[PDB]
């Protein structure tokens, strides 16, 4: 495919969120919207907000449509309560359509809005299952496929940049690309490979092994999904079962150890910081995360390195370091594929055919040394027990 | 002044 209009028409990082340009009712009012394959609803703020720079004014559109009903959702951190309505939704830089779509009215939230982040709204971009008040809320994706005729899939490159990145350089960089309605070429290399989705809910996925450097974690597969493994645009961090996740640092811990970093570093709770130019990438491993494949007996792999899952963050202590925080932390709610995955690869959401897909990304960060990959196949047996039920 | 998100409860 090759959908030019659409690439580039990203903007963010890792730990603020990638969003997309939308325009809402009539006249448009132009609002930068979180991609969130996490979730499924479609929401916006729509009340004053000391992070909100704008938000949806409903008594300024004419064709704002009231559905006199209050939501409310939570989510792993953060939440919001609003009013459900409808109204015309355009995406400037995305199909030329305009559909009529459900819209949350945000007018109470904590811990949602992010200071300095830049978007005003949520699309939830997965299945109605998860959709509050209920899965008789229409997700804007379904309506803009039984609306338009749009492909019923969509793909995703967000782009790390390997290093901070200040207001205005956020602001004027390109973050990546959504791909509505197709899949571009020229945003990955080597073959795509896909992994079903298991239930159309979150968008659950099939973890079958882990591997830190080549050495099998060697641990009962259903712990890596234990409760559930999804891919989630709207999570930072590459999030593991609890118990996976003590293994996970064991194991990296273990291989970086020619250097030691305090406690705290693994917690996520502090960052690591090393003269300018001088991160000791070769001495992190990489990590391989083995994913069920569409054959019968077959998995592949992704491979990050820790340019992936060492999150750039600036050094208020005035220095040229390069600073990091250890972006792989523990859940109580199971696996979650965040964008410091996702920066690895290009990540295909084909609905149509209820599969995913992963090539390596032509903007993931890397060195002269090493870098992601995907590949496959290996013959791997029982699979399907590895899923949690 | 590291952000994270976290984005749904079910």
């Amino acid at each position: 495919g090759s959908f030019v209009e659409m690439v580039d028409n990203l903007r963010g990082k890792s730990g603020q969120g990638y969003y997309v340009e939308m325009t809402v009712g009539s006249p448009p009012q132009t609002l930068n919207i979180l991609v969130d394959t996490g979730s499924s609803n479609f929401a916006v703020g729509a009340a004053p907000h000391p992070f909100l720079h704008r938000y949806y004014q409903r008594q300024l559109s004419s064709t704002y449509r009231d559905l006199r009903k209050g939501v409310y959702v939570p989510y792993t951190q953060g939440k919001w309560e609003g009013e459900l309505g409808t109204d015309l939704v355009s995406i400037p830089h995305g199909p030329n359509v305009t559909v009529r779509a459900n819209i949350a009215a945000i007018t109470e939230s904590d811990k949602f809005f992010i200071n300095g982040s830049n978007w005003e709204g949520i699309l939830g971009l997965a299945y109605a299952e998860i959709a509050r008040p209920d899965d008789s809320l229409e997700p804007f994706f379904d309506s803009l496929v039984k609306q338009t005729h749009v492909p019923n899939l969509f793909s995703l490159q967000l782009c790390g940049a390997g290093f901070p990145l200040n207001q205005s350089e956020v602001l004027a960089s390109v973050g990546g690309s959504m791909i509505i309605g197709g899949i571009d070429h020229s945003l990955y290399t080597g073959s795509l490979w896909y992994t079903p989705i298991r239930r159309e809910w979150y968008y659950e996925v099939i973890i079958v092994r882990v591997e830190i450097n080549g050495q099998d974690l060697k641990m009962d597969c259903k712990e890596y999904n234990y409760d559930k493994s999804i891919v989630d645009s709207g999570t930072t961090n590459l999030r593991l079962p609890k118990k996976v996740f003590e293994a996970a640092v064991k194991s990296i811990k273990a291989a970086s150890s020619t250097e030691k970093f305090p406690d705290g570093f693994w917690l996520g709770e502090q960052l690591v910081c090393w003269q300018a130019g001088t991160t000791p990438w070769n001495i992190f491993p990489v990590i391989s995360l083995y994913l069920m494949g569409e054959v019968t007996n077959q998995s592949f792999r992704i491979t990050i390195l820790p340019q992936q899952y060492l999150r750039p963050v600036e050094d208020v202590a005035t220095s040229q370091d390069d600073c990091y925080k250890f972006a792989i932390s523990q859940s109580s709610t199971g696996t979650v594929m965040g964008a410091v995955i996702m920066e690895g690869f290009y990540v295909v959401f084909d609905r149509a055919r209820k599969r995913i897909g992963f090539a390596v990304s032509a903007c993931h960060v890397h060195d002269e040394f090493r870098t992601a990959a995907v590949e496959g196949p290996f013959v791997t047996l029982d699979m399907e027990d590895c899923g949690y039920n | 002044w590291w952000s994270e998100v976290n984005x749904a409860e079910f």
